[PDB]
RNA sequence: UUCAUCUAGACAGCCGGACGGUGGCCAUGGAAGUCGGAAUCCGCUAAGGAGUGUGUAACAACUCACCGGCCGAAUGAACUA
């Protein structure tokens, strides 16, 4: 309601809190809906996560110091689309974990480029009549058996432009990306020690 | 004619059935020009490997005349129509009501044929005793 | 070329234009004679949908003679039979009116009873005794 | 409703110095000067610390109030011409026949000259505004850019070139036709 | 590079050559082999198979639209059931579906996909989930 | 008014230099060869004049607008000649549009004809009998021309392999290849590459363009731009007749005459 | 024809507009009211027809 | 005039997400949220309609509600004359 919903939320929030001391705090950022539930559930033992807004979670914790002022040195870290995930496992295996998910950013919709994006030579074994996708941007194709062939490697975005969608939809509709997109761990709890990332 | 009359008549239209060859590409435009024209699918079959759907469908001969040529301005060219007599259809539609598109018919086959402009009503050919 | 279900003369052509050309032609070399040119007549038949809600009295032009009857369709199922040659009206009855009775839902007291087909004889309208 | 003050603060940088008596108000960093005559709008300014300029309404209508924030950008826009200038890049459009595009003088003229529009035989000339310059793009198939200090002078330049291939009695959302403008940012670009 | 192209749906034996021609497979075979994996079976699933570049493998994959149509028995509308019993067996076939963190979750999903049939003997899905609360295997 | 409508057949008699039946890949006797030709109907309303054709006839010369690319009817009239079994090759026709209408450049118009080869291909491959399949065609192999009809002129590559066996020494076959795709040659390093190689900035222009288009694009602004001393001295290096009161016209339809 | 990118350049000055139901004029594609005192500016607008 | 939102961060703009049972049921030649009726449940959630549009032959593909990041002070709706 006016407050009863948003505190709701501090009552989960304090729940999570004192029953970890160690955590993690993640950038959840060109992170997909799907890509989060993935397991989600995974160590049921110790492992879970949740997140808020910001703004209200900063007069949570602002709140929770005069009983148990400890958690002060936590929220430098709580400034864009980061989330928290509360563990008590060890602390190596959430790491590795939460960063090898990656679902691998297919593929552009006209937005800007890493730097020079090639296309390769080698049959790319799509059906012709795609070969369309393939003239609109210039690269030579030929049909080799049955299936579009590129010869004459070239490079179809330049350094960080701004993509066309006709020069997506040939990556994206058709080839490999090569954007990728994981989550990402911005830093770590462990009994009243913030932990970067290091191990 | 009087009981004919009576049993509800109605008239039966002739159907062509259509078959048209047509590229993925293009064979939206076949299923917009079928609707103005009263159109009726029954089959969708792509040919393997070639794009070259083929759409069989049910156009009234009645409706057909300029439908080739909507037909392919409609496909940019690509559609290829080929029709043949199918079935006598029959036209729920009232045909002693000119507003309905069978008066309509009847009422336009009424006047070039050189005759009354709408039918006698049932009550002629009846005689009460 | 042939001629129409109507009675029309007809061109059937391939677009307008490839119409164009024939037509031209047709009038200068293959027939060599001024020719009008026609939208051809669909031909439609008449047809009853349900069963004459009345018997039909009609009288008689001296007050003497009176006739009664109704009139319903025949299912489609037999109006094919007739136009493609099983219910023959140069076929005797009884073998005609077996294969009527058990087939079409029909009564072979009836089928026997039939007089004749329409129109030209061996059309697909019935009249039964 | 006639608030009774409200005031809008103009935030001036290191190299320029700006300076207003009655309302013409001179501008002068980097790249050179600027002006504006204001005796049409009934404002007051109060140099602050030679780093804030503040602009006040005092008694003002809502239309009078709407004036404010304006001038508030007409000036900034001239401090920021005449430290970062302002470039327009402009793409030529066309489906079939290729648009030339050069400049030329008559009596010292410096006209942008459009020629083959849609295939026209005319030949189109804008004249370039004084203070912009106009520079082909190199690498990039049909672009020029405008660029100087006034983004008044080169945004309606601009304008005068977009607008002098309007296409005229044709269905304009099939005759795409023209030279449009595609980016507008700034000189020595960096922000 | 083993194929994987999920169906159509059917229940009997039945027009996806377009598909299959690249695939150098039977317009023939493929129909016949699919008749064997739809067996109840005789109801509307979907099917997926897997081509290893001469012959395919129709396997049948769990639908929650497929299950609760067998186990029930104008409109051909089954809507006739009950077996909260049965509607448990569909979850736990439901093998990692939903997300569910609790075989009750993904039982609270294949019976709430009762659009349209009873959930137990004389009453209604969507009602009964409640602190009804069984069956945890 | 300027359209076949029937297709109409005429059979032509022409004969051949003694180096070229060598390179016909089938037996083949004598040097003097009879082409048995029909003028085709572009109008879908004339399809039927196509079909009638194609029955009586064994390969397909296929004319591409090169300006327009390839359209609808090429499509059709190609899963004409396909169903037939009918060997293709093609002219990229109407070229001189592109240097007049489009004030195309040499790269302009090179990757012009590459799309349009790469088009009729996935024609070719759909519908080509997988009896014969191997039927694409490529202008590297010689089965594709260059020119307009209405100036009277056309090339293919080979013919012009031929002509660079003569002047610059080296044998034709390594010249095919290096003609079409991305092949370059780098003056004053004298050297040949394999890929764009961009000779560590500023990349140059393939074979095809150098030794083919440069050619022509020299003499097409000369003789439009009117260049009255530059064309005389076009004369002696190409080894042209400019006749009599021929040479006595202005530009104009005087490339129309020297192509 | 015209590069995608170009053809929605030209699109972005030419297609994607308003138009006042009452007095024709063209529009800012957002717009709520027609700038014209013609027609009392009226909110009555609706898009400008898109082509094929 | 009446009713709402807001420093527990609104309005606007920009930006990330917009899921999973599931192509939900009856149909349909085809209709996978998006011709149409009937249903309007659940799960997992910071939230994401058995769908706000654009789209397809049908999917795809974009879009929006909805959630969030940004900013940091007020703001939104419907009426009256
Ligand atoms: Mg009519
Ligand atoms: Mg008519
Ligand atoms: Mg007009
Ligand atoms: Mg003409
Ligand atoms: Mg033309
Ligand atoms: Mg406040
Ligand atoms: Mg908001
Ligand atoms: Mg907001
Ligand atoms: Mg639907
Ligand atoms: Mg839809
Ligand atoms: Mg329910
Ligand atoms: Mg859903
Ligand atoms: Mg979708
Ligand atoms: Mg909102
Ligand atoms: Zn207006």
């Amino acid at each position: 309601g006016i407050r009863e919903k948003k505190a709701e939320y501090f009552a989960k929030l304090r729940e999570y809190l004192e029953e970890y001391k160690s955590l993690f705090v993640v950038g959840v950022d060109n992170v997909s809906s799907q890509q989060m539930h993935e397991v989600r559930k995974e160590l049921r033992g110790r492992a879970v996560v949740l997140m808020g807004k910001n703004t209200m979670v900063r007069r949570a914790i602002r709140g929770f110091l005069s009983d148990l002022p400890d958690f002060e040195k936590l929220l430098p870290f709580v400034k864009g689309n980061v989330g928290f995930v509360f563990t008590n496992e060890p602390l190596t295996e959430i790491k590795n974990v939460i960063v090898s998910n990656r679902v691998a950013a297919p593929a552009r919709a006209g937005a800007v480029a890493p730097e020079d994006i090639w296309v390769r030579a080698v049959n790319t074994g799509m059906e012709p009549g795609k070969t369309s996708f393939f003239q609109a941007l210039g690269v030579p194709t030929k049909i080799a058996r049955g299936t579009i062939e590129i010869v004459s490697d070239v490079k179809v975005v330049d350094a960080g432009n701004k993509v066309g969608q006709s020069e997506a939809s040939l990556l994206n509709l058709l080839n490999i990306s090569p954007f990728t997109f994981g989550l990402t761990v911005v830093q770590v709890y462990d009994n009243g020690q913030v932990f970067p990332s290091s191990i | 004619y009087a009981g004919f009359l009576l049993a509800d008549p109605k008239i039966q239209e002739p159907v062509f059935l259509v078959e048209i060859q047509c590229p993925e590409q293009a064979v939206g435009g076949i299923y917009s020009v079928l609707n103005k024209k009263r159109g009726q699918v029954v089959s969708e079959e792509q040919r393997p490997g070639t794009p070259l759907f083929t759409v069989k469908a049910y156009l009234p001969v009645n409706e057909s005349f300029g439908f080739t040529g909507e037909l392919r301005q409609a496909t940019g060219g690509q559609a290829f129509p080929q029709m043949v007599f199918d079935h006598w259809s029959t036209l729920g539609s009232d045909p002693l009501d000119p507003t309905s598109k069978a008066g309509e018919i009847v009422l336009a086959a009424r006047k070039r044929h050189g005759m009354k402009e709408e039918v006698p009503g049932w009550q002629e050919y009846y005689d009460k005793l | 070329t042939y001629m129409s279900e109507s009675g029309e003369h007809i061109v059937a052509g391939t677009g307008e234009l490839h119409l164009e050309i024939c037509l031209q032609d047709l009038e200068h070399d293959h027939a060599g004679v001024p020719l009008k040119i026609s939208p051809p007549v669909v031909a439609y038949r008449e047809t009853v949908e349900s069963e004459s809600s009345q018997t039909a009295l009609s009288k008689s032009p001296n007050k003497h003679n009176r006739i009664y009857l109704k009139a319903e369709p025949i299912d489609e199922e037999v109006s094919l039979a007739i136009e493609n040659g099983i219910i023959n009206p140069r076929d005797d009855f009884k073998a005609r009116a077996r294969i009527m009775a058990d087939d079409y839902g029909w009564d072979v007291t009836d089928a026997r009873k039939i007089w004749c087909f329409g129109p030209d004889g061996n059309g697909p309208n019935l009249v039964i005794d | 409703m006639k608030y009774i003050q409200t005031e809008q603060q103009i935030e001036v940088p290191e190299g320029v110095t700006v300076s207003i008596k009655s309302r013409i108000v001179k501008v002068v960093g980097p790249r050179g000067t600027l002006t504006k005559n204001l005796k049409h709008i009934d404002v007051t300014f109060t140099k602050v610390n030679n780093q804030l300029i503040k602009v006040a309404v005092h008694n003002g209508g809502r239309k009078h109030v709407a004036a404010l924030r304006t001038v508030k950008s007409l000036v900034d826009n001239m401090i920021t011409g005449v430290t970062k200038g302002y470039k327009y890049k402009m793409r030529y459009v066309y489906a079939h026949f290729p648009i030339n595009v050069n400049i030329v003088e008559k009596d010292g003229a410096k006209f942008i000259e459009v020629r083959n529009f849609l295939g026209d035989k005319k030949i189109r000339n804008v004249p370039v505004r004084d203070g912009v310059t106009i520079e082909f793009s190199t690498n990039v198939k049909d672009e020029i850019v405008l660029s100087g200090n006034s983004v008044e002078d080169v945004s309606q330049n601009a304008a005068d070139l977009q607008q002098i291939c309007r296409v005229r009695n044709k269905d304009i959302r099939k005759f795409l036709d023209g030279i449009y403008v595609s980016h507008k940012g700034f000189i020595t670009e960096d922000l | 590079v083993k194929y994987l192209y999920l169906r159509a749906v059917g229940g009997e034996v039945g027009l996806a050559p377009k598909i299959g021609p690249l695939g150098l497979s039977p317009k023939k075979v493929g129909e016949d082999i699919a008749k064997a994996t739809k067996e109840k079976g005789i109801k509307v699933t979907v099917q997926l198979k897997i081509q290893n570049r001469q012959a395919a493998a129709s396997v049948v994959p769990s639908a929650s639209s497929l299950v609760i149509t067998a186990l029930k028995e104008n409109v051909k509308h089954s809507g006739n059931i009950q077996l909260d019993e049965i509607i448990e067996i569909a979850r736990q076939m439901r093998d990692k579906s939903f997300g569910r963190t609790l075989a009750s979750v993904t039982k609270e999903i294949l019976g709430t996909a009762q659009s349209v049939g009873c959930r137990v003997d004389f009453k209604n899905p969507h009602d009964i989930i409640e602190g009804i609360n069984a069956g945890e295997i | 008014r300027g359209i076949t409508i029937k297709s109409t057949a005429i059979s032509l008699y022409s004969e051949m230099s003694d180096e070229d039946v060598k390179e016909i890949k089938q037996k083949t006797d004598g040097n003097s060869f009879l082409i048995n030709l029909i003028d085709s109907p572009g109008h879908v309303d004339f399809s039927s004049e196509v079909t009638a054709a194609l029955r009586v006839t064994d390969g397909a010369l296929v004319v591409v607008d090169t300006i327009e690319g390839v359209c609808v009817q090429t499509e059709t009239v190609l899963r004409q000649a396909l169903g037939e079994r009918i060997k293709p090759v093609v002219v990229i026709n109407k070229v001189d549009r592109a240097l007049l209408e489009l004030q195309v450049s040499k790269e302009d118009l090179y990757q012009t004809f590459a799309r349009t080869v790469e088009s009729v291909n996935v024609i070719v491959s759909t519908y080509a009998d997988e009896v014969l399949g191997d039927v694409q065609v490529y202008p590297a192999r010689g089965t594709v021309a260059f020119g307009s009809g209405l100036h009277g002129w056309a090339f293919t590559i080979r013919q012009f392999a031929t002509r660079y066996a003569k002047k610059f020494g080296v044998d034709k076959a390594k010249m095919m290849d290096r003609l079409w795709g991305d092949s370059f040659f780098n003056p004053k390093t004298k050297k040949w590459t394999n890929k764009d190689t961009d000779a560590e900035g500023k990349p140059l222009e393939r074979a095809f363009n150098m030794f083919i288009l440069d050619p022509i694009f020299r003499l097409f602004t000369a003789i439009m731009n009117f260049k009255k001393d530059e064309i005389p001295v076009l004369l002696e290096k190409l080894e042209i007749v400019l006749k009599g009161d021929e040479k006595d016209l202005e530009g104009k339809a005087l490339l129309k005459v020297v192509m | 024809i015209i590069e995608p990118s170009l053809k929605a350049l030209a699109s972005k000055y030419n297609c994607d507009k308003s138009v006042c139901r009452k007095c024709y004029a063209r529009l800012p594609p957002r717009a709520t009211n027609c700038r014209k005192r013609k027609c009392g500016h009226t909110n009555q607008l609706r898009p400008k027809k898109k082509l094929k």
